[PDB]
């Protein structure tokens, strides 16, 4: 393990998610149909966190929450992988992901990871010091003016982890893409924190110019539209705005003119109370 | 179940199994008469449910102390060596290895511990060799009087009858945690065929129907198709992509 | 892993008793056993004697009884042979070599350098 | 007592050659038999125990085969350090006898 | 080889667990229906009103 104390310390970045962060559901094959279904996603037109790396030095352990959308613009694969747990430690079991020149490696130990865990020709992993009880691995193929926009979606449930994966050449891109199921995994561990794993170019080590963004996902109801090819092709969110709710309540991209029932409000409690005898 | 040599019943092995795909009928061919009682789960029905995890425990011990391997047991390898506990759901499987742990000078390399002080939790290794002090004196490490050395060896010969002739015992215990369960068996096939009125299962799938050749273009991930009216129509077969 | 050490290479008259330890460092030594072997310039293989201390068990070889004896010391995790009544053909090289309960007691996982007893007038 | 022999007693090899030597005993031992090899002037490695086992450190390349009074030592692929004495020994019953040695050579 | 006898034997002992130990069953099985009842349970009659 090596400390770093060269970082810079500047409060991270916000940007627009415009109309990104939409997946296949599952596994079901649909042709010129608009299907509304009820799952985690994105919402659109939402905050999203920016990280630069460039002497920006940027890695915070960041909330896991109900999942994580990640995406990264980036050239010559800077980013290489991601960590997952509970306390990072031995004490309770990890995860890991990373994407070397050489394969993929996923891993789940007791690791001890270093306070400052990265990689640095490149064959210098100070990643973990131990691993003690190592009860999964799996091996698969690599994932891979900024040339390269990468998209991961990572869920955790009922003991399943899921990343979809996407990968796109070129702030965020204004435009509709699909992310395609990439692994599932049988791990039925604990996950509420996770931390990203970068690459530094020794020449001591200059960290090129790189971006990511980390966004938050939740439940709500999409309208979506298959191709009939089977591809999405766009997408409708539920609850943005009152023509969003009225197109979805029609189920249809286009709505006639009149006078639309949608829904109702009812204004929720703000605090409780509570009165018993002396 | 086929190791050259197995642990002491003492020093007992543990050996975790996950990620795989067990036909536990092969176990039926391993003597032609051998114990095999189960617990809180029936034999025949192993290669229908499966679980997250198995634990396979291995050893050797004397014939007649065989029936000493089962929940709520008690005497010697019971409470010394290995316990199971009460509520204990699994399998246990002896079988008669004379032909290959028998030695006529006389075998010594299997020990069991005699001397100790309580009984054992289910589920514990002792491998602590610290000489007991049967009485009051205090020997610090001598084998006299009141000090005996707690593990002793089963001089194993093949003139010997059926009663102390050594057994392999080899214990499988699963159980159930919210983990998604891994380990289940074999799930046979059959041969396809086309153009035909028939019942089919695809994956878990139940289904009547003809199968024909499919024009659609799934999506290398697809598995099935659904129609307008929200009805299965096109299907993959898992073998023959 | 573990060193095994023997005695130097011993003349002496036939008439006489020789004592030949061996000392092995390495792991506990309370799980091994010590056998003893001889090794004649002109032919092969010979064994006389197998001891297990921590449950003591001794067997020599059948034209070895009364002749050699061999008996271990904890405190010190050696072994000692004594052989009585030395003949002349009795000269060649002997082998200190160890066994383990893991595995086998009859085995011998690891091997002294030897020991050369020579007798003559 | 279990008398027992090696063929050949010696046997000509070369480097990368596949080769094999048999031990027979007089009666049954079941399959305790142990392998060792002496390079002349040193104490002897054991290779194989059991017959089949291969003990840890000694390389894979050396190969044990045998059920009972007959049993067999096979190298694939030799090179100039397998030139050595080979010995047998059986350890079923008491008084354990071992082999003549079998000397390995090159062609002169 | 892949021939195995059908029928086995249950060991009984009495050092046994709960779990082995032998239980006698026995099941009674009717045919409740509008035919003449051959078996009818302990009741009394009364006179025709
Ligand atoms: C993103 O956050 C900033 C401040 O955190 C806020 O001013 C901005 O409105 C947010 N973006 C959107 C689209 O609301
Ligand atoms: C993580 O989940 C386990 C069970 O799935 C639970 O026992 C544990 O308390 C959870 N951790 C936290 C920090 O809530
Ligand atoms: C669907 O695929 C066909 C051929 O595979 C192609 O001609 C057509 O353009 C595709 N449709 C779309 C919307 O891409
Ligand atoms: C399944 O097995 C068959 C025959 O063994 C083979 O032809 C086919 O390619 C295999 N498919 C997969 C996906 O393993």
């Amino acid at each position: 393990c090596v400390n770093l104390t060269t970082r810079t310390q500047l409060p991270p970045a916000y940007t627009n998610s415009f109309t990104r962060g939409v997946y296949y559901p599952d596994k079901v094959f649909r042709s010129s149909v608009l299907h509304s279904t009820q799952d985690l996603f994105l919402p659109f037109f939402s905050n999203v966190t920016w990280f630069h790396v460039i002497k920006r030095f940027d890695n915070p352990v960041l909330p896991f929450n109900d999942g994580v959308y990640f995406a990264s613009i980036e050239k010559s694969n800077i980013i290489r992988g991601w960590i997952f747990g509970t306390t990072l430690d031995s004490k309770t079991q990890s995860l890991l992901i990373v994407n070397n020149a050489t394969n993929v490696v996923i891993k789940v130990c007791e690791f001890q990871f270093c306070n400052d865990p990265f990689l640095d020709m490149e064959s210098e992993f100070r990643v973990y010091s131990s691993a003690n009880n190592c009860t999964f691995e799996y091996v698969s193929q690599p994932f891979l003016n900024f040339k390269n926009l990468r998209e991961f979606v990572f869920k955790n449930i009922d003991g399943y982890f899921k990343i979809y994966s996407k990968h796109t050449p070129i702030d965020l891109p204004q435009g509709f893409s699909a992310l395609e199921p990439l692994v599932d995994l049988p791990i039925g561990i604990n996950i509420t924190r996770f931390q990203t794993l970068l690459a530094l170019h020794r020449s001591g080590w200059t960290a090129g110019a790189a971006a990511y963004y980390v966004g938050y996902l939740q439940p709500r109801t999409f309208l979506l539209k298959y191709n009939e090819n089977g591809t999405i092709t766009d997408a409708v969110d539920c609850a943005l705005d009152p023509l969003s709710e009225t197109k979805c309540t029609l189920k249809s991209f286009t709505v006639e003119k009149g006078i639309y029932q949608t829904s109702n409000f009812r204004v929720q409690p703000t605090e409780s109370i509570v009165r018993f005898p002396n | 179940f086929n190791a050259t040599r197995f642990a002491s019943v003492y020093a007992w092995n543990r050996k975790r199994i996950s990620n795989c795909v067990a036909d536990y009928s092969v176990l039926y061919n391993l003597a032609p008469f051998f114990t095999f009682k189960c617990y809180g789960v029936s034999p025949t029905k192993l290669n229908d449910l499966c679980f997250t995890n198995v634990y396979a425990d291995s050893f050797v011990i004397r014939g007649d102390e065989v029936r000493q391997i089962a929940p709520g047991q008690t005497g010697n390898i019971a409470d010394y060596n290995y316990k199971l506990p009460d509520d204990f759901t699994g399998c246990v499987i002896a079988w008669n290895s004379n032909k290959l742990d028998s030695k006529v000078s006389g075998n010594y390399n299997y020990l069991y511990r005699l001397f100790r002080k309580s009984n054992l939790k289910p589920f514990e290794r002792d491998i602590s060799t610290e000489i007991y002090q049967a009485g009051n004196k205090p020997c610090n490490g001598v084998a006299g009087f009141n000090c005996y050395f707690p593990l002793r060896s089963y001089s194993f010969r093949p003139t010997y009858g059926v009663g102390h002739q050594p057994y392999r015992v080899v214990v499988l215990s699963f159980e159930l945690l919210h983990a998604p369960a891994t380990v289940c068996g074999p799930k046979k096939s059959t041969n396809l065929v086309k153009n035909k009125c028939v019942n089919f299962n695809f994956n878990g799938l139940k289904g009547t129907g003809v199968l024909t050749e499919s024009n659609k273009k799934f999506l290398p991930f697809q598995q099935f198709g659904r129609d307008i009216a929200d009805t299965t129509d096109a299907v993959r077969d898992p073998q023959t992509l | 892993q573990v060193q095994l050490v023997q005695s130097g290479a011993e003349v002496k008259k036939p008439g006489s008793s020789v004592k030949v330890s061996c000392k092995a460092s390495g792991g506990t030594f309370s799980s091994y056993s010590f056998i003893w072997v001889r090794q004649a310039p002109g032919q092969g293989l010979e064994w006389m004697g197998r001891i297990i201390p921590i449950l003591g068990i001794a067997n020599y070889a059948q034209k070895f009884q009364g002749r050699v004896t061999i008996t271990a010391d904890k405190s010190t995790t050696t072994a000692y042979m004594e052989l009585s009544s030395l003949r002349s053909e009795d000269t060649a090289v002997y082998y200190c070599a160890r066994g383990t309960e893991y595995g086998d007691y009859d085995v011998s996982h690891d091997w002294g350098q030897g020991t050369l007893v020579t007798v003559s007038s | 007592d279990i008398q027992m022999t090696q063929s050949p007693s010696t046997l000509s090899a070369s480097v990368g050659d596949r080769v094999t030597i048999t031990c027979r005993a007089s009666q049954s031992i079941s399959s305790w038999l142990a392998w060792y090899q002496q390079k002349p002037g040193k104490a002897p490695k054991l290779l194989i125990y059991k017959a089949s086992s291969l003990e840890s450190g000694v390389p894979s390349r050396f190969s044990g085969s045998g059920s009972g009074t007959e049993f067999t030592l096979t190298i694939s692929s030799l090179q100039p350090d397998d030139f050595a004495t080979y010995y047998c020994q059986q350890y079923n019953s008491y008084s354990h006898t071992f082999g003549q040695g079998t000397k390995l050579e090159i062609k002169r």
